[PDB]
Parts: C-alpha cells; sequence; structure tokens
RNA sequence: CUGGGUCGGGGUUUCGUACGUAGCAGAGCAGCUGCUGCGAUCUAUUGAAAGUCAGCCCUCGACACAAGGGUUUGU
RNA sequence: GCCCGGGUGGAGCCGCCGCAGGUGCAGAUCUUGGUGGUAGUAGCAAAUAUUCAAACGAGAACUUUGAAGGCCGAAGUGGAGAAGGGUUCCAUGUGAACAGCAGUUGAACAUGGGUCAGUCGGUCCUGAGAGAUGGGCGAGCGCCGUUCCGAAGGGACGGGCGAUGGCCUCCGUUGCCCUCAGCCGAUCGAAAGGGAGUCGGGUUCAGAUCCCCGAAUCCGGAGUGGCGGAGAUGGGCGCCGCGAGGCGUCCAGUGCGGUAACGCGACCGAUCCCGGAGAAGCCGGCGGGAGCCCCGGGGAGAGUUCUCUUUUCUUUGUGAAGGGCAGGGCGCCCUGGAAUGGGUUCGCCCCGAGAGAGGGGCCCGUGCCUUGGAAAGCGUCGCGGUUCCGGCGGCGUCCGGUGAGCUCUCGCUGGCCCUUGAAAAUCCGGGGGAGAGGGUGUAAAUCUCGCGCCGGGCCGUACCCAUAUCCGCAGCAGGUCUCCAAGGUGAACAGCCUCUGGCAUGUUGGAACAAUGUAGGUAAGGGAAGUCGGCAAGCCGGAUCCGUAACUUCGGGAUAAGGAUUGGCUCUAAGGGCUGGCAGCCGACUUAGAACUGGUGCGGACCAGGGGAAUCCG
RNA sequence: UGGUGGAGGUCCGUAGCGGUCCUGACGUGCGAAUCGGUCGUCCGACCUGGGUAUAGGGGCGAAAGACUAAUCGAACCAUC
C-alpha cells in the first residue's frame, strides 16, 4: 500500500536490509561452519506476516 | 546529503550553514526505503553547488 | 525512429449509406428492430408539435 | 531410350452464364436546348466464368531427375 | 551362536569370577528415514493463430527488429487508483537452481540505483460507538457506568494595589484584589463523511499538481506598524484682500447614493443575544452549458491511382487567478389595477394576499473576449553542433452548421413515504450599545480598501492493483472496491466488425486423422411408437397492420390464441426554422403511398416468447 | 370519444446479484465445490466497500439446527 505508517516503513527498511547474503570472506575463516545465508526471504514464497 | 530521521528541515539547513558557511535557498527531504533520510538542499543563486561541492570533496 | 501512421479507417462506406438513408433507402419495415415508439418519441413528438 | 514425378493440354463432372464493353432495354429523376448525367435490374458477347485428385481417366507437349545411400545374413 | 583365513578400515577392545539393567523383533492400518514395481506410463487438450527474413549467440518453434495474417473491440486482453503486497520498480550482468518443453528471456539469481509537497492526503471535527476520573460494586486481577450519589471554570474586557524593562513617555511582563460566566462532560473514533488554499510548460533509466521555468493563491505574524487611501476636513461671524486667496472667534464632522429591490474601495465598538452557512432522501420530466460524436469547406503531411475518385486518413489550442460581456435563474422592487377572465408548461401552475404590460435590482456566470499568451505547445519544410544541444530558422495553428445524439454538470418543477432521509469542528451576518477620539489640527481613535515585508514544521509518495507482483500451499479457468469509454449496424452500455491502446492463444511443439470420448452440425419416410417422465434437442421468436376466448379480485388474462407483410432501386406526399395569407434563404430526421425489379428472397449473419385445455399446493 | 400524464414491492431484458435443469463437463480436476449451455431477479423486503456492535451452552438466525475463519445437534487453543 502507498499509504503506510512510518513504523511500517521502518520494519520493511529492516527487512528489506537484512536480505543479503554474506560476504564472501566468512566461509574461509578459521572456526566457521557457515555455508550460506539460510534466513533470505522471497516476497513470492513467505510473506512477513504483518 | 544523508542525515538521520531525527532532523528538521531547519535543523538541516541550520547545520549546513554553519558546517559549510554558505547560503540554503530551501530543502527538501525524503526518507529512503532503506531507513536513512534523503534531503536536497537547493542554495542561493550567488553560491554555485560545483565549487561547494569542491569544498565538500565530491566531484 | 519514425512514427507510423495510423491505419486507415475510412467513413465513406458509412457516409454512402447515410446518404441513402437520406433519400428514404434501407429504413423499409422490414429493416427496423424497435417499436415505432422507441424509434421515435411519441411524447417528444406532441413536445416538438 | 526406359522409368516414374511436376507442370501444361484434352476427357469427365460440379455450379449456373464471369470481368470488361455495347445496347433507342430499363420504374423514373436532374441539368442543358433533342442532348448529357444518376439509376436496381435486363439483353448480346456467354451452357459463359471458376474448380476438377490431392485416393478421377488419357497424354507422349515442356522441365528436371533417376546406373545412388545405410545395416545385416553361410549348409 | 561362535572360532579362524582373505579384503576394507584407522584407535581402541576382549576372555574368566561376580554386580546392575532403558538387554534380543516380522508383524502392532507400529514411529522416523531410505528405496522399488507401477513407469519412461497417466499426463503437459477451457477461452480461433500463427508465418517469412535478418541479428545476436556454442546453441533459436519460444529472444530482438522488420514484414504479413489474427484476437481483445471502449461493461477491453486499454489507461489510472483503494485494500493487500514490500522492492516485485529501473539499468547492467549470469545462465548453476526456479519459471512442470526450451530460452540468448524473466516478477529467477548477482551488482548497483530509485519515492523531493504550505496548496495531494494523514494530521483537525464528530457519527455509529469506544473509553478514564467522581461514584458504585467487587475475595481479587478488576468490573459497571459516561453525567449519572461530584467544591468538575486555572479563563477574561475592564478597574484598583504592588514591581520591572524599554528615550521609564506609553506599552509589555507579571504577582494580589474587585468584577464578569453554563456545560454536556477527559480523551479516542473516517487516507470514500465535514475540512481555507496550485495551475500550465519542460525534464528522468526509473519521481512529478512534489524537481526546474512561469504565472498564482490560503493561513499566520510584525514595539516603532511600511506606505498610500478612507475616518477629513465644512459652515457661521468679525475681518484683510478689487477679487483670487489669506487671518481671528464659534459650531459640526465614527462615509455617501438610489422612491425601492439595493449600490459604492474602506466606512469604530466589548460582555451578551438571535440567525445563517457547514447541513442533507429516492425517483420522474424539461431546459441551459461544456466534453465527445457528426456534416460542409480552407490549409499541412501521408495512402490508392490497372479504371474512377475536387478523393481517403491524421492534425488544425490555451491553464489557475483577476476584469468585462453573453447566457441561465429569482417565492426581488417601482408604476398600474384585471371577467368578455387572462398569462403560461411536455406536464403543471399563477393572479385584488396584485395577473398581464412597461422599467429596474440581485445571484450563478465552469461559456466567449482580454491580462496570462506566444515568448511556451503542436503540425510540417530546411539549416546547423560531424556530437556533448529547452539549437537555430521559415510557414500554419483557419471559416462555418446542426442534432429527442452519449457523458458530465447547473438549474426549474413534480411524484413517494405508517421511510421525512447525520453531527461537530470552523466561519459569517445581524440586534444592542458598555467604551474610545479631537477640539479645528501635523487632526486623533479606528479601518473586512490597495500595495509592500517574513514564514508555513512532521509523516506517506517507487511499482502491481490481476487469466503472473493480493488471498486460495502455485505464474491456480476461483475470489477481490472504483473512475475514464470512439466508428458502423441496431431500441440499446445487446450481439457482430473496426480505430486509439494492447496482446501472442494462456505451464510445450511436430506427424498422423483408428476405436471410444468431449463440444458442435445435418439427415429419406414416420413423428414420442423411446423413456419412470418429450430428459435432451427441436419448433416460435424483431417490427408494422388486423384479430384476440373462458374466467376475473374488473386491475387483468394478453405478445392470449390466430393471420398478412418485410429485400433492392427510382419517386411522390406530409411533418420546420430565420430574414424582409407572401417572397427569399437554410435545415434535421422521420411516417405513409406508388412504380420497377430479382430462380418467392428479403427481422437472410447477429439479436430474438412454442402453444392450448385441466387438477394439487402456496 | 381523442389526447395528455407517467404510477407501480408492474412485465421483457443488459451490468450486478443468484444458482433451476442437463442429475452435461470435471471428478488423483483449473478448482478441498470450478466450467459450459440453459435458467430466477433486475427501483426495491435491491446490490456492495469501509467503520462499528453482538463470543461458545454464548452470539446471530424471513428458521435449514442454518452461520459463527475449508471446523458446528455446541467453535478454536493450552492444561487437568
Ligand atoms: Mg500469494
Ligand atoms: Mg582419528
Ligand atoms: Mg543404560
Ligand atoms: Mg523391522
Ligand atoms: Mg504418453
Ligand atoms: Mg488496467
Ligand atoms: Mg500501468
Ligand atoms: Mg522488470
Ligand atoms: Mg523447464
Ligand atoms: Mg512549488
Ligand atoms: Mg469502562
Ligand atoms: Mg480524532
Ligand atoms: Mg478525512
Ligand atoms: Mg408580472
Ligand atoms: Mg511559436
Ligand atoms: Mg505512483
Ligand atoms: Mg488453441
Ligand atoms: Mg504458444
Ligand atoms: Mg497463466
Ligand atoms: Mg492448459
Ligand atoms: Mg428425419
Ligand atoms: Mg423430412
Ligand atoms: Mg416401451
Ligand atoms: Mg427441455
Ligand atoms: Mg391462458
Ligand atoms: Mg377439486
Ligand atoms: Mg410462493
Ligand atoms: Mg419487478
Ligand atoms: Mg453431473
Ligand atoms: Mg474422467
Ligand atoms: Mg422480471
Ligand atoms: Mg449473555
Ligand atoms: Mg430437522
Ligand atoms: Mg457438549
Amino acid at each position: 500500500s502507498s499509504h503506510k505508517t512510518f513504523r511500517i516503513k521502518r520494519f520493511l527498511a529492516k527487512k528489506q536490509k537484512q536480505n543479503r547474503p554474506i560476504p564472501q570472506w566468512i566461509w574461509m575463516k578459521t572456526g566457521n561452519k557457515i555455508r550460506y545465508n539460510s534466513k533470505r526471504r522471497h516476497w513470492r514464497r513467505t510473506k512477513l506476516g504483518l | 546529503f544523508i542525515v538521520d530521521v531525527k532532523a528538521n528541515k531547519h535543523q538541516i539547513k541550520q547545520a549546513v550553514k554553519k558546517l559549510y558557511d554558505i547560503d540554503v535557498a530551501k530543502v527538501n527531504t525524503l526518507i529512503r526505503p532503506d531507513g536513512e533520510k534523503k534531503a536536497y538542499v537547493r542554495l542561493a543563486p550567488d553560491y554555485d553547488a560545483l565549487d561547494v561541492a569542491n569544498k565538500i570533496g565530491i566531484i | 525512429i519514425i512514427r507510423k501512421p495510423v491505419t486507415v479507417h475510412s467513413r465513406a462506406r458509412c457516409r454512402k449509406n447515410t446518404l441513402a438513408r437520406r433519400k428514404g433507402r434501407h429504413m423499409g419495415i422490414g429493416k427496423r428492430k424497435g417499436t415505432a415508439n422507441a424509434r421515435m418519441p411519441e411524447k417528444v413528438t406532441w413536445m416538438r408539435r
């Protein structure tokens, strides 16, 4: 919706910022077990609640 | 400029005037989809934006 | 980059048929589907009179 | 020097008489002083025009093509 | 059950005497995980449809461009929004996974970008309602209740006292006293209700009533108010001066005009009181104005030109805010007094409570002219920057007519109600007359008049809005609120065809054309013999002119039933406006009649009631 | 008698709303109720958006034990 509240817009902004993939220098640290970002969300699949 | 979401147009105008000792014609603020506030600051006609950008460091 | 012209949709055929109707053709009782009142309202006729 | 194939030509057959042109044929109408225009339709050319193997018949006309290619098989 | 041999493996393990147990699986439609046959099978069939050439590329039925043929057909497969979604938007790149074929493509993945407001909304008001305090109840978290068992006002013109600052003038700031007086109850509740005020042109890859350019406008503020204009400057007397004009005394001056409707640029005024606007249903008819459509011409550019066509197609303008004038309306005024009644509407309706007839006044003027404004926009022709350009030039943007035509809007008038069809915020006018100003001027108090000065903070703004961005587990034939609406046929916003705009046949293609299906059709003769049952299909169907029964609650039945006609072409007759029984000039669709004519065919596609006699029930 | 007028829980019939018949399609479907033709109604007891009120032995019901988030002759969730 074009009409939206400030807190809704802020929550959307945080969720959008969280959706990037991991930096390529992570996976080759020493004590690392992370292969990829498993929390990525697609707008078609999962609908953010709300 | 990029500013924080707690700044008024008056505050942005005053901050620019103090920091860069210039004059501001008007300010237009929006809030980006990513969160921070973006401000378009229109200067007085007798000040050109290119020289101020020079003094800033962005050219 | 050219703007192509509008495809022709002439009105010569319908205006010729309109001239025929002016003369009184194609307006027999075979070629009419609405009632007489619908085609020409008697209230409007009485108003004009 | 034979073969089919394509095209063409005839035969058969289906529908029903093409476009154009001409007509002092045409309900009439308008203009110019008998002539010129609009006019559905009609008459002649006109049993005309069109289609006709793709699973119709004949050709001996034209055209190119056809002595190939691949996989196997032994008492 | 176990012991050896061989292989793999890479760090722990077993024998005997005792001790302890979460100690032995084939099943429980057992639990979890994995894997088969089925099987390269079912299937990738709702909404008409694709073809040719080229480019890129390893790779093309699916991408891009060009051409052709089609569909959506303005109640759209078009152009925009609300809710919802939340980056899906834009550019570049990739082709691992996904897009049930493929992809050089994507709403996929990966990098980066993108939403600019005093005027657009929220923000304010209150509606149905929600909800504190006082009070009451309750073991208790709490609940009831919204004016009800409340000392519910923290405000103010003005006057007095006290202090301060500014040239302590005059005013401001307070502190105290006097005086003045209701609240309908704190507060919340609408991105469709109320609610002041922004429009035009240009610009981006993606944003525009937001950016730039140019024109405006509303609200709020200002010691000295910045300024003009209004309040305002007159009369009398004694004089001077020939007069003009100038002195000295008195008196007035909070505007003026029109008989009236009312008008003029302003034209003091408090507490208080009255009123208005906000602020009102549904339907019908008619009229005015725009937009669109239509007809006859002038241009400009295109299309056809085998023959014809002064031809066919596209285009041919001006914002907001002021000023003026049309044009609409008036239950507004003045003169006058009317039967032989008159005026008037499509209908009505109106009049001695004042009609007709004259003369005025007011309101809306979204139309036209003008300022804006040609400078910009657009259509063409030609030069430039060889480009990076709001580039520069010429010309044009013209004259008319009509319509029960469609949509919007304004207005008048009527009908219907055992239905009468919101509140508040906010703003304005009036009645009153408490107060203030000055003593004739440098006039003062005061001005809703003209111009001038300053400011308008916060939040939303991208995109989809639907046979692919929402909800249905999904790119699901479902569902989901709205605005705009061309030509022909036709009663029609019906069906069918087309233009602007859009699309690629709905998650695949090729070759065959067996059975059985699904969806359409046609059948000789018979005509319900079929079947539980005329199920299904079929007949009729529009319009014009005739005709229309039983019964009836008298309204209906009724399109009862039953007949005839319908094309094309050529005519005739009738039905009107404007200007000067008549003459001239324009004109919009109708209706009727006639002749001729076609292989009896003519509501030729589309649209489009089978009928009658009875019984039961409501 | 001829006009005029334009009423009505009036008739044909679009959009909208609904859902008769084929007991058609489909029935591991497009779809946990859809599709096609044909149908009822279409100015009123009409259709619809948003706001608001009613909560489980309770609500709401032009009444079918219907509806109350694919759940109804007693919803859903957790616990005993
Ligand atoms: Mg979804
Ligand atoms: Mg190890
Ligand atoms: Mg154990
Ligand atoms: Mg087992
Ligand atoms: Mg198969
Ligand atoms: Mg659309
Ligand atoms: Mg769009
Ligand atoms: Mg995209
Ligand atoms: Mg695939
Ligand atoms: Mg602006
Ligand atoms: Mg309460
Ligand atoms: Mg509120
Ligand atoms: Mg509102
Ligand atoms: Mg009079
Ligand atoms: Mg110009
Ligand atoms: Mg937008
Ligand atoms: Mg198809
Ligand atoms: Mg396809
Ligand atoms: Mg699809
Ligand atoms: Mg399909
Ligand atoms: Mg038969
Ligand atoms: Mg027969
Ligand atoms: Mg039998
Ligand atoms: Mg039937
Ligand atoms: Mg009967
Ligand atoms: Mg009986
Ligand atoms: Mg009944
Ligand atoms: Mg009815
Ligand atoms: Mg069935
Ligand atoms: Mg089946
Ligand atoms: Mg009906
Ligand atoms: Mg109760
Ligand atoms: Mg029962
Ligand atoms: Mg029970």
